């Protein structure tokens, strides 16, 4: 692999609202499965790909129960940090969240993590060893000092090794026709016309699965990085995704330049030029 | 650590006018969350879906902004992004090649 | 699976 499953959440205080939005998304690498908005009308965990939907009431319900809590409990760490830094009543702050599990060669948890920010900024982390913090300022030591005490590393510690491996393992079976294969891009070199020393080459790789990629122009087996436009990897809005690199090519050399393609979709690297 | 959002406009498909398509909006690499994201027709917002909000490790958040549309040779398409980072809103124009 | 319980800052 390695496989992964990751949690993202995202709690955001509303003074002027009197409360809070907690959102929550799961991922089994890049395919993003459950969804939660405390917006929402009647706020529950949500299926967000056909392959989860398998999964009983009681998986529905449980899920439910923890985001809220999760929600809850965020809701109050605002307040909390709002008095541990002194802040606004009236400014609306951001709490993120993220942890997940990596799937090891013999089916065992690979680097898990945990990490929290409040505002953009670090606030407190799992460390490497999973069973102390990293505190990023003196009201995450208040935080880590607590955390200490009552060994909450070891809680979330257990789950990434525990519950959330076997998660993993469990969806990994349950949507193995779509995310145990690997869709290669659909790759195109397009040309576009600028000024006099101006024409621009443009290699796409469009709809594959995973997001990773890496799209190179040569010319004449010379690297073209420091020349070209890379776009930012892009969804398609069908669970695949996009990407596209160009460069200026001098009037008449178009047969230069080469793009190529590296994906796990490929049985090998592609070359490319403009047909 | 305010950041500006990224903004790319496109299509799901190579386009092709009068061929049924989906326009994408995807908005990366912000904070704070706060953002209003808005795809346009000829400079009118459109009916349109937004993703659940998510972030990348880089604690930057990313939204998709998406509705099916058919491109032709006449309407003009475009995405706008209001964000507390940006002096005015950023206007991104589509087109078949990027 | 989410985890079974989320500790307060």
């Amino acid at each position: 692999g390695p496989h992964s499953l990751s949690y993202f959440s995202t709690a955001v205080s509303r003074p002027d609202r009197g409360d809070s939005r907690f959102i929550a998304v799961g991922y089994v690498d890049d395919t993003q499965f459950v969804r939660f908005d405390s917006d929402a009308p009647n706020p529950r965990m949500e299926p967000r790909v056909p392959w989860i939907q398998q999964e009983g009431q009681e998986y529905w319900a449980e899920e439910t129960r923890k985001v809220k809590d999760n929600a809850q409990t965020y809701r109050v760490n605002l307040k909390a940090l709002r008095g541990y830094y002194n802040q606004s009543v009236a400014g609306s702050h951001t709490l993120q969240s993220m942890f997940g599990c990596y799937l090891g060669p013999d089916g065992l948890l690979l680097h898990g993590y945990r990490q929290d920010a409040y505002d953009g900024a670090d606030y407190i982390a799992l460390n490497e060893d999973l069973r102390s913090w990293t505190a990023a300022d003196m009201a995450a030591q208040i935080t880590k000092r607590k955390w200490e005490a009552a060994d909450a590393a070891e809680q979330m510690r257990s789950y990434l090794q525990g519950l959330c491996v076997e998660s993993l393992r469990k969806y990994l079976e349950m949507g193995k026709d779509t995310l145990q294969r690997a869709e290669p891009p659909k790759t195109h070199v397009t040309r576009h016309p600028s000024s006099d020393l101006g024409a621009t080459l443009r290699c796409w790789a469009l709809g594959f699965y995973p997001k990773e990629i890496s799209l190179t122009w040569q010319r004449e087996g010379q690297d073209q990085s420091q020349d070209m436009e890379l776009v930012e990897t892009r969804p398609s809005g069908d669970g695949t995704f996009q990407k596209w690199a160009a460069l200026v090519v001098p009037p008449g050399e178009e047969q230069s330049y080469t793009c190529h393609v590296q994906h796990e979709g490929l049985q090998e690297p592609l070359t490319l030029r403009w047909d | 650590v305010a950041r500006p959002p990224k903004v790319q406009v496109y299509s799901r498909h190579p386009a092709e006018n009068g061929k049924p398509n989906y326009l994408n909006c995807y908005v990366s690499g912000f904070h704070p969350p706060q953002i209003e994201i808005d795809l346009l027709k000829n400079g009118e917002k459109m009916n349109a879906e937004q993703s659940d909000l998510s972030f990348s490790k880089d604690w930057s958040f990313y939204l998709l902004v998406h509705t099916e549309f058919t491109p032709n040779a006449v309407d003009q398409y475009s995405c706008r992004v209001k964000h507390v980072t940006l002096d005015k809103p950023k206007i991104v124009k589509w087109d078949r090649d990027h | 699976t989410m985890p079974p319980g989320f500790e307060l800052y």
